[PDB]
């Protein structure tokens, strides 16, 4: 329930079943639309009215190489809402810091820059406004804006909380993993440490190099692990 | 002066498949020289096949040498003090554990 | 919707997933080595000696991991593949030692 | 040294018996004496370990110096890679 | 020609939680001036005592997130930023601080409810932030201890989350020696540097350092009161057979192995 | 250069650091 007033406007064309990679003649009003801003595209997504720029309308979308005029038409692969919607708007990527070279005097020693590669937009739950004192997140419908790609998706989600369609949202605890591809629902007492997650995932990479590192030993095949 | 490295006589890590290719070029060296005195090869062949194949060896040993001290022993003072390029480089190590 | 969906081994391949001792080849899984050449069927170099030949390699090096690692095998802290240490299972515990 | 290049060995990964079709490669003698074959082409051979199969690709010019259905050791070498003073030798 | 005098040479307040003090003992013969240094800095870094909170009780809120509605922080930062508190105190064993506070606001230290020998340094020191009208209240455990002590009893669990608090009010210490020479008069110069978080001052560390490494060596002073034939062996003695055996079982094979362990004596001890 | 490459010789890292397979203190300053 609480759907957001589906009001229409003047400039609004539907982009939708269109090629993908092919460009627009006209020149979209960037006033009108969300600008998400990635590492290898800008990506527009129409921007309904509101007094807090959390309503999303999918219908009609574009894509350009960044801080261009030339607009597209993402890759859509999946089916996209044909109503407006709020959607919590969280940047996925990588801290790009590097040492670049000093000629000028007083040159940074470092560059810290964050490149984002997917940008992540969780439904709210029954479109509820963030100052809702029943604001949560409904995990179940997120999108994902990749970057390489220029596509836009809906995320493969894993519900492991008991209790179904019918569960309390404000224990549910999205786990994003695997660049961006593995979404699961946990129950928030389930939550791993932030060091239990990084020793996790070093055991298992660290492991994997003793073993090749070790299999060239003639006596493999007749030792043990520990 | 904290940490306080300090080499010993283990210290000195020997790759451990150094006894198995040691022992496997030996047995091509006196099969060789047993056919070399059959006949069967002639004195540079098996000139050749002495110098080549310890020279080999020995390069193995060396190649082989920081891969197993970083997967094995990281924190081997005889390894620290060369890897760390603080005293020492790969061929004085090579003398000393190959 | 179409993309939410609602929702352990014994043995090997939980010990090697929890990192308990375990062969590192799966015993149900070891292929048996084929028949290879007989010392007819290969050249002269290759062949096995007729006898073996004193190597003053043939004794495995004493270390101070094998000693551990047999008294830790007696103790039930560790579970190595036979009754002694190989040198992978000892190369193996310079790097899990401490 | 004496083969007048950059030489690499390409040694055995793994144990196993070595599956290869002899009839593409060219008999040949090396300079050590031992006979072996000469590679052209980009021979492909199987080392049948206790676990899987480990096939390694030769490349041509490049001489193999095991024979089929061989076993061979972990880290024996294999195949030479093959990518002027003279001396008096008195015997 | 002089005594040992020491005296204050430095001493800087750049902030309400950082106070700097340098202090000069001299003359002190060759080989002293090192020891006394040495020993003065493990003082002042572990065996001066510290208060701080160390559990932290989120009473009311049962929430058990990583955020409650109102508090603009997390509770990880809040407990994050209750561990920053600096607190000088004179308590014996362990005391309770609450903080209930009201709606809308900062919540700093001065807002916590203390036990009656507590002070707080910096009443300044920022707690959380309050945007919500709701009423918060918080169960603080105050603990004074030495820097080198531990403590395994953490309250069990009972929704109390620890902190993982650290007990030195020295927040560094160093000593320096310049060594003057007039021929053969070869006196020492030491000079002590300490840095305190507020909690107490560099010349009062001076003297609880000094105190507490003299009652470290009283004890060395109490007193308490009072009240009123390797080279001769079991084979030469004659011995029965069953008794010789036994005793070569056990390694028993000099007369001393055998009096280290404790007819068999009727025929030894004549010979 | 030794004493240095001690100090950034960081923490052990997967198995050189847990016996088993997963399947500590925060300071403010």
């Amino acid at each position: 329930d609480g759907d957001i007033a589906f009001v229409q406007s003047k400039s609004f064309i539907s982009t939708q079943g269109w090629d993908s990679e092919m460009v627009v003649d006209y020149r979209i009003n960037e006033d009108e639309f969300h600008k998400i801003s990635l590492l290898d595209c800008d990506f527009f997504i129409r921007k309904p009215p509101d007094p807090d720029n959390d309503v999303y309308d999918f219908r009609e979308m574009y894509v350009t190489p960044p801080d261009t005029d030339i607009y597209s038409v993402p890759r859509v692969l999946a089916p996209m809402p044909q109503k407006y919607i709020r959607c919590a708007m969280s940047d996925y990527g990588c801290y790009d810091v590097t040492e670049p070279p000093i000629d000028a005097p007083r040159d940074p020693l470092y560059k810290s820059e964050r490149e984002i590669s997917k940008v992540f937009l969780t439904k709210h739950y029954r479109n509820r406004r963030l100052n809702d004192p029943e604001f949560v997140l409904d995990f179940e419908e997120i999108y994902v804006i990749d970057s390489k790609t220029k596509s836009i998706t809906r995320a493969r989600v894993l519900v492991t909380v008991p209790g179904g369609r019918k569960r309390d949202r404000k224990d549910d605890l999205l786990v994003i993993r695997d660049n961006g591809n593995s979404f699961k629902i946990i129950h928030v007492g389930e939550r791993d440490d932030p060091t239990t997650v990084i020793e996790r995932e070093e055991w298992t990479k660290t492991r994997e190099d003793m073993e090749k590192h070790l299999r060239k030993l003639r006596d493999f095949s007749v030792s043990n692990w520990f | 002066t904290a940490t306080s490295i300090s080499l010993g006589i283990d210290d000195l890590l020997t790759i451990p498949s150094k006894g198995w290719l040691v022992q496997d070029a030996e047995q091509q060296s006196l099969i060789l020289e047993k056919h070399h005195h059959y006949g069967n090869v002639h004195a540079v062949e098996k000139l050749r096949q002495s110098i080549e194949i310890w020279y080999a060896t020995s390069e193995y040993l060396r190649q082989e040498m920081n891969p197993n001290f970083r997967m094995t022993d990281p924190f081997n003072p005889v390894h620290m003090m060369s890897f760390s390029g603080a005293r020492g480089n790969a061929s004085q190590v090579h003398q000393l554990v190959g | 919707n179409g993309f939410v969906v609602y929702n352990e081994e014994t043995g090997f391949e939980l010990d090697k997933k929890l990192g308990r001792p375990h062969p590192f080849i799966d015993p149900t899984k070891k292929k048996q080595i084929e028949t290879t050449l007989t010392s007819d069927e290969s050249w002269w170099n290759w062949r096995k000696p007729e006898k073996e030949q004193w190597s003053r390699w043939q004794r495995r090096r004493p270390d101070v991991e094998t000693v551990f690692l047999k008294a830790m095998a007696e103790t039930g802290q560790v579970k190595l593949y036979g009754k002694e240490p190989t040198l992978t299972e000892t190369s193996l515990y310079r790097a899990r030692r401490h | 040294v004496f083969t007048g290049g950059t030489a690499e060995h390409v040694r055995a990964p793994y144990n196993g018996k070595i599956k290869f079709n002899e009839d593409l490669v060219h008999p040949t003698r090396t300079r050590h004496g031992h006979p072996a074959f000469l590679c052209y082409i980009d021979l492909s051979v199987i080392i049948e370990s206790e676990d899987i199969i480990h096939s390694v690709t030769i490349p041509p010019k490049s001489f193999l110096l095991v024979q089929n259905d061989q076993y061979v050791e972990s880290e024996q070498v294999i195949a030479e890679i093959r990518e002027k003073e003279r001396v008096r030798k008195y015997i | 020609t002089r005594t040992l005098q020491w005296k204050c040479v430095e001493s800087r307040r750049d902030s309400k939680r950082l106070y700097y003090g340098r202090f000069i003992l001299s003359p002190l013969m060759k080989g002293q001036a090192d020891t006394i240094g040495i020993a003065m800095r493990r003082a002042l870094l572990g065996e001066i005592e510290g208060t701080c909170i160390t559990r932290a009780k989120f009473e009311n809120i049962p929430h058990d997130y990583s955020n409650i509605v109102g508090i603009q922080e997390s509770v990880h930062e809040i407990l994050m930023n209750l561990n920053e508190i600096v607190l000088k105190s004179n308590l014996y064993g362990t005391r309770n601080a609450l903080i209930c506070v009201q709606g809308p606001g900062y919540i700093t230290a001065r807002d916590i409810i203390l036990p009656p020998s507590v002070e707080i340094v910096d009443n300044t020191q920022h707690i959380a932030t309050l945007t919500e009208p709701i009423n918060l209240c918080i169960g603080l455990k105050i603990e004074r201890n030495r820097g080198y002590s531990l403590k395994m009893s953490n309250n069990f669990e009972d929704r109390s989350y620890p902190i993982d608090a650290v007990f030195m009010p020295v927040q560094n210490a160093n000593h320096s020696i310049h060594s003057y020479g007039n021929g053969n008069e070869k006196q020492e110069i030491l000079f002590i540097e300490i840095w305190t978080n507020g909690s107490l001052t560099p010349k009062e560390a001076l003297h609880e350092a000094s105190r507490n490494l003299i009652n470290l060596f009283i004890p060395f002073l109490h007193v308490e009161e009072e009240t009123f034939f390797q080279y001769i062996f079991i084979d030469q003695l004659e011995l029965p057979p069953r008794i010789y055996n036994c005793l070569k079982k056990s390694n028993i094979h000099t007369l001393l192995d055998l009096l280290n362990n404790s007819k068999l004596l009727d025929i030894l001890e004549k010979k | 250069l030794i004493g240095l490459y001690v100090l950034t010789s960081g923490t052990r890292r997967g198995i050189c650091a847990n016996r088993y397979n997963p399947c500590e203190p925060f300071f403010c300053n």
